[PDB]
């Protein structure tokens, strides 16, 4: 009921612009599950078996927990409330009941309110105390024959008639479930475990390898779970910090239990005698008129929203408390945050609540709150360092691992270590096809194709190493300013140690689940395998490898080195204030179709002050003259497009461009161009990229793709709408409408053939 | 809502996407705007050996951001890899 | 001339000075109007509002147990709390000049107040009895109570980020609310970084001008995150006040300039309270006031019009009206035709609207006087 959440909000004491109407968001407390939910919630203590003075009943543990994805509860909702008993069992105190409840919406379920009561007093029903754990989840690593024998001579080990994949080189996961009885408080009558055999492939497929079934009574311990917890370790764990950070500070937070449990009483539907009359509670032995378990909760729970999440519930996907302190009515409650740890990209969040008098605990519990809103991008060629990402490398075994496999890969198959690479730079380096394992690798040499079409419509494919053949012995590699310079080798490298210093994070927790994710030239390239598994990352280096060789054997260069094209950026703000993007689009979009050059916008960076251009060393000299011209001439594009026409600053514009043409024309044949106004030339680039000129040797390189990714390795999922390309500077979208945003961009033939059956993809 | 099909599709989608990127200007502008205007992220997290992304997402903070931050109310932040190391791990001292 | 919420956190405080000071005077009153509210406070949607209680008497007998400075200025609690010191002071001032209320009621030309005093500015040219006053007081006193219970309801206290809190803090203004002062800046100016503020929001979240207190001093309201907003914008603009311009071309300087939230609950004078106004109305239609029972002109918040121009029309549904909706343009309501003599018996010491409107009317040579206090900081006003 819209009413219902209001009177619950006013009477708990949390004010957010999501729980009321106004704002961009009307949302309920997730704290309503356990109003909502109630009934499911409390029914189950009541059974034959359980039974025990419900009077002596304290409310001792709860934890909310939001189903991934799952929106938060809204007022026009529908809510299916299903519960079980997880566990029973009678400790000390008294005895104990949890509560599993699932809160379903639309079929789907949407939170799982977890509870546990206490029949306090002293029990040995022990004929109905029981559990039922979710075992952690741990991989174990198969490594030798021993391992595997021992792995199989286990009784409760199952194995399956899946495929006979080797279990040998691979690890395994095992998620598995547990039911105990007890006996005695430290001797559980019987105990059962079922689990499940998990696999990963190299395809990143999940296959049941095996299962796990055993059971026995009079246990003193788990002799499954012990062999998996040495010849094995944990997964999908925490990871706090050193330094624990404190999230309030030390101005503590206060709160107060309020005057009248009745409020509360009221809005939650426990009206329990304990916490409103006098003579019911005293009866219970109580210090009486004992405020609401819940309502500590809820209310501390408020603080942890607008202090961590600041203001946005969406985040805060889980809380948990154990109450242990008996809060009495008007005390001064005080509360401390602290940011302990990291799981999944989510915060984690130590929460204490104590008797502002005795310091005595009241509450104590972890909230999983998600970390602001993000988004990764991934840097292009240009910022290599020499010995990039090499500190880290000796820091983290997991950016270890990475930069080990791409070698492994590139010297066992292009004869050469892009490590060595990066660390020292080379001005040269040699592979040599030597032996057994020499003869294979200048097969790949040999195996690098490359697209030129003729000017009648012959498709020539081309050998990228022209002067590898079977009479080879080895090839050579080279540049005066050093090998971590050209390419081939700086692109794999930047991907390594951007792919490397992500998975790191990623390995302490820090990759948000939703966020967005894009790179700039080479970083889209690398983003992608980042955050996506679009493909292993040997098959990653391989690929932007050859798209640094296909980017080099583009253009051509006579024997000096001497390239054709040559690239240089622009600052349209060094013109004049009026200078709109769009007036540096017409003075190169003229100046092409004009002087018949090759020129066009490459590089789209700052709205007004970084735009970078290729083409010839004439239309950057045609280009570059325009600019000085109409810099120095004061000019106004928005006065000039009211006072002349269309046609009128056009054939004005087509004057000043075979002027500055045919001086650029006179002067020597290879332009060295130069510094003007805003035209500063990047120097060391031969190749006009990022333009219609590379055009040609798209076909080769999409067929490479096709080689290097697997469809089976996709999730949509991951770049469904979190990645930005650089041809679609909106999020990727698999949409009909797309496919026609990008063969309006590009014409991919295989998009048209794709957009005509799009029926045929329901 | 076929999974073998949103396979499939996302898959050419990104086999050409990646394909023709050669050929295609880096329309880096409206990308940065997508994750300022549209997603409004308060982090922008940069990863490479220099903050070079960084300067430039600053730099569309400037020029057209300025007023859109100011009334909105969003806070920005902004790390590089290398710079801003440690905000990045949440490592911070007593 | 009749105070309202300005910047006055003490207004408790001026009761303790009437009750110590006037008991004779006003105990009486003082005790009926409080078991008004007290009772007034029992009633249902009420008992939300006011968590604490509403014991007048007896904050006032045990000072020890007066609620916190918070409470106090709070809406619900604020105004009736409020017009009842508006009211002692008229009631100790016709007191002590051996007076009944008609008698000082005809020695005045026109009557307005500041929001919350229109209320009181109105029902206390109703009465000329002590009988006939002590009528008006219970009436104008629970209007105040339902329109600043009602007003609350509408749009409550939302917390904000604790962050951008601080921020405003430490950065010169105050904890955030629906109310912002803007003092010497111009119309045309405030109203530009108004509109550009605006342009970036949702409609829900727009920027209004609720207030026009002088030529360069306004009051804005809105959501307290979207006044934030503006804030942001407005400290860009301004100059340290370390900044030395004596050196620099006038009209190149950068504009002297203060911003600052005020202790006001409320969206007030905004399409904001627009759920609560029909609320308002209803619990207060028992009572009637008819334009003819007006003894001497009131004049309207928006324009400076007579009331006494209505065909006996409850100045109650337009009381509402004015101060839950309608902008207060208070200079030209205050332009009081040929006077010389103001008197405020607002709220707040030399804090009242007199000092304030003080400055509004120094050049033309009208004198004001502060009904509430016998001394003070200010040597300009009696």
């Amino acid at each position: 009921n819209a009413q219902a959440v209001a009177d619950f909000v006013h009477a708990v004491g949390n004010t957010g612009e999501a729980f009321v109407d106004r704002g961009k968001d009307f949302f309920a407390p997730m704290d309503f599950a356990i109003v909502v939910g109630w009934k499911a919630i409390t029914k189950p203590i009541f059974p034959r078996k359980i039974d025990g003075d419900l009077l002596k009943l304290v409310h001792l543990s709860n934890g909310y927990r939001m189903v991934p994805g799952a929106e938060p509860l809204k007022v026009g909702d529908v809510l299916d409330t299903t519960a079980q008993i997880n566990a029973v069992i009678n400790q000390d105190s008294g005895k104990m009941v949890e509560v599993c409840g699932t809160l379903k919406r639309d079929g789907k379920p949407v939170m799982y309110v977890t509870s546990q009561f206490l029949y306090r007093g002293v029990y040995t029903d022990y004929e109905n105390t029981f559990q039922r754990k979710d075992e952690v989840p741990m991989q174990l690593h198969i490594a030798t024959p021993q391992d595997l024998a021992v792995l199989r001579s286990k009784e409760w080990f199952k194995l399956d008639d899946q495929h006979d994949i080797e279990l040998l080189g691979q690890t395994l996961v095992f998620r598995l479930q547990s039911l105990v009885r007890f006996k005695n408080k430290n001797v559980y009558s019987s105990v059962q475990t079922i689990g499940q055999v998990l696999l990963e492939l190299p395809t990143k497929e999940i296959i049941q390898v095996a299962s796990v079934d055993y059971e026995a009574g009079e246990s003193h311990g788990n002799p499954v779970i012990d062999y998996l917890q040495r010849h094995g370790s944990s997964i999908e764990q925490p990871v706090n910090f050193e330094n624990p950070i404190p999230l309030s500070g030390k101005t503590p937070l206060e709160l107060r239990a309020p005057a009248s449990n009745e409020n509360y009483a009221r809005v939650s539907g426990d009206y329990n005698p304990i916490h409103v009359s006098r003579v019911f509670s005293s009866y219970a032995n109580l210090p009486g008129t004992i405020t609401h378990g819940m309502y500590t909760s809820a209310a501390v729970r408020s603080l942890v929203e607008t202090w961590a999440a600041e203001n946005n519930i969406g985040r805060v996907r889980s809380y948990h408390v154990n109450m242990v302190g008996m809060v009495l009515p008007n005390d001064a409650i005080t509360v401390k945050l602290e940011h302990v740890g990291m799981i999944a990209g989510r915060k984690i969040i130590k929460v204490d609540a104590r008797n502002k008098d005795t310091d005595e605990s009241v509450l104590q519990g972890e909230a999983e709150v998600e970390q602001p809103v993000t988004a990764y991008v991934f840097t292009g060629q240009g910022s290599q360092e020499q010995g990039m990402g090499m500190d880290l490398y000796a820091t983290s075994p997991v950016a270890k691992e990475v930069w080990d496999r791409a070698d492994k890969h590139f010297r066992e198959n292009y004869g050469f270590s892009i490590i060595d690479i990066v660390k020292n730079n080379p001005k040269e380096l040699t592979v040599h096809f030597g032996g057994p394992r020499g003869k294979i690798i200048r097969q790949n040499y040999m195996s690098m194709t490359f697209e030129t079409v003729n000017a009648d419509g012959s498709i020539k494919t081309e050998k990228i190493f022209k002067e590898v053949d079977e009479n080879s012995t080895s090839y050579t590699y080279r540049s005066p300013s050093g090998l971590l310079s050209a390419t081939q080798f700086t692109q794999p490298a930047l991907t390594l140690m951007e792919k490397a210093s992500f998975e790191d994070m990623r390995s302490k927790g820090l990759v948000q689940r939703d966020s967005t994710f894009a790179g700039h030239s080479l970083g889209e390239y690398s983003a992608l395998v980042a955050l996506a598994d679009v493909m292993p990352i040997e098959s990653l280096v391989s690929v932007v490898f050859y798209r640094g060789l296909t980017m080099q054997v583009a253009v051509e260069r006579d024997e000096q080195g001497r390239s054709n094209y040559a690239m240089c950026a622009v600052n349209p703000s060094r013109i004049s204030p009026t200078f709109t993007e769009q007036a540096l689009q017409y003075v190169v979009e003229n100046i092409a179709e004009v002087t018949g050059w090759l020129l066009e916008i490459v590089n789209y960076n700052v709205a007004n002050m970084q735009y970078v251009a290729a083409g010839d060393l004439r239309a950057l000299d045609t280009l570059a003259n325009v600019l000085n011209i109409l810099k120095m001439q004061k000019i106004d594009i928005q006065a000039l497009m009211q006072s002349m026409s269309l046609e009128d600053v056009r054939a004005h514009l087509v004057e000043i461009i075979q002027e500055c043409r045919k001086q650029t024309e006179a002067k020597p044949q290879p332009v060295q161009l130069e510094r003007g106004f805003a035209t500063i030339p990047l120097r060391g680039i031969d190749v006009p990229f990022h333009s219609t000129f590379l055009r040609s040797g798209v076909k080769p390189f999409r067929s490479f793709l096709l080689k290097k990714i697997n469809k089976t390795t996709i999730d949509p999922s991951k770049l469904i709408g979190k990645y930005i390309p650089n041809v679609t500077a909106k999020p990727f979208e698999i949409s009909k409408e797309y496919f026609e945003e990008v063969h309006r961009l590009t014409g991919s033939p295989k998009i048209a053939n794709i957009l005509a059956n799009w029926d045929k993809y329901e | 809502m076929r999974p073998e099909v949103e396979q499939e599709l996302a898959y050419t989608l990104l086999v050409e996407l990646l394909a023709y990127q050669f050929a295609m200007p880096v329309r880096w502008i409206e990308t940065q705007d997508v994750i300022l205007a549209e997603k409004r992220t308060e982090r922008i997290v940069e990863i490479g050996p220099s903050d070079t992304l960084g300067g430039m997402a600053r730099r569309t903070l400037q020029s057209k951001y300025e007023a859109y931050d100011a009334a909105t109310s969003v806070q920005r932040q902004i790390l590089c890899y290398c710079k801003d190391a440690k905000e990045i791990y949440y490592d911070v001292e007593p | 001339i009749f105070g309202g919420q300005g910047n006055i956190e003490e207004y408790f405080d001026e009761l303790r000075e009437i009750y110590t000071t006037y008991p004779s005077f006003v105990e009486d009153l003082i005790t009926s109007i409080a078991e008004l509210l007290q009772s007034l406070a029992r009633e249902w949607d009420a008992v939300k509002q006011y968590p604490k209680g509403l014991d007048i008497l007896q904050w006032l007998h045990n000072p020890e147990s007066q609620p916190d400075t918070d409470y106090l200025v709070s809406a619900p609690v604020s105004f009736p709390l409020i017009g009842l010191v508006q009211l002692a002071h008229y009631m100790i001032t016709c007191k002590t000049l051996g007076r009944e209320p008609g008698e000082l009621l005809e020695r005045f030309s026109g009557t307005t107040g500041h929001s919350q005093g229109i209320v009181v500015a109105a029902a206390i040219a109703t009465a000329r009895t002590w009988d006939e006053f002590a009528t008006a007081a219970k009436r104008a006193v629970e209007l105040l109570f339902w329109i600043g219970l009602r007003s609350q309801q509408a749009y409550p206290r939302t917390s904000l980020a604790p962050s951008t809190l601080q921020d405003s803090v430490e950065n010169g203004e105050g904890t955030p609310t629906p109310m912002l002062s803007i003092r010497d800046l111009t119309r045309s100016a405030v109203q530009e970084h108004i509109d550009a503020t605006n342009q970036h929001l949702p409609e829900d979240r727009h920027i209004g001008i609720s207030l026009v207190n002088s030529a360069r001093n306004f009051v804005v309201t809105g959501p307290p995150i979207s006044l934030y907003g503006l804030n942001l914008r407005l400290r860009k603009v301004k100059a340290p006040t370390g900044l030395d311009q004596n050196r620099i071309p006038f009209t190149q300087r950068k504009a002297r300039f203060v911003n600052r939230f005020l202790p006001i609950t409320a969206p007030f004078h905004s399409p904001y309270l627009a759920g609560a106004h029909a609320h308002i109305l209803g619990d207060v239609d028992d009572m009637k006031i008819p334009a003819s029972s007006l003894v001497i002109p009131v004049y309207d918040t928006k324009t400076g019009q007579d009331l006494r121009e209505l065909g006996d029309e409850d100045i109650i549904p337009e009381l509402v009206r004015m101060i839950t909706y309608d902008p207060v343009n208070w200079e030209t309501a205050t332009v009081f035709p040929d006077a010389t003599h103001i008197v405020d018996f607002g709220p707040g010491g030399v804090s009242g609207i007199g000092v304030l409107t003080n400055r509004n009317k120094d050049g033309t040579g009208v004198r004001v006087i502060l009904a509430g206090a016998i001394d003070g900081t200010n040597t300009e006003v009696g």
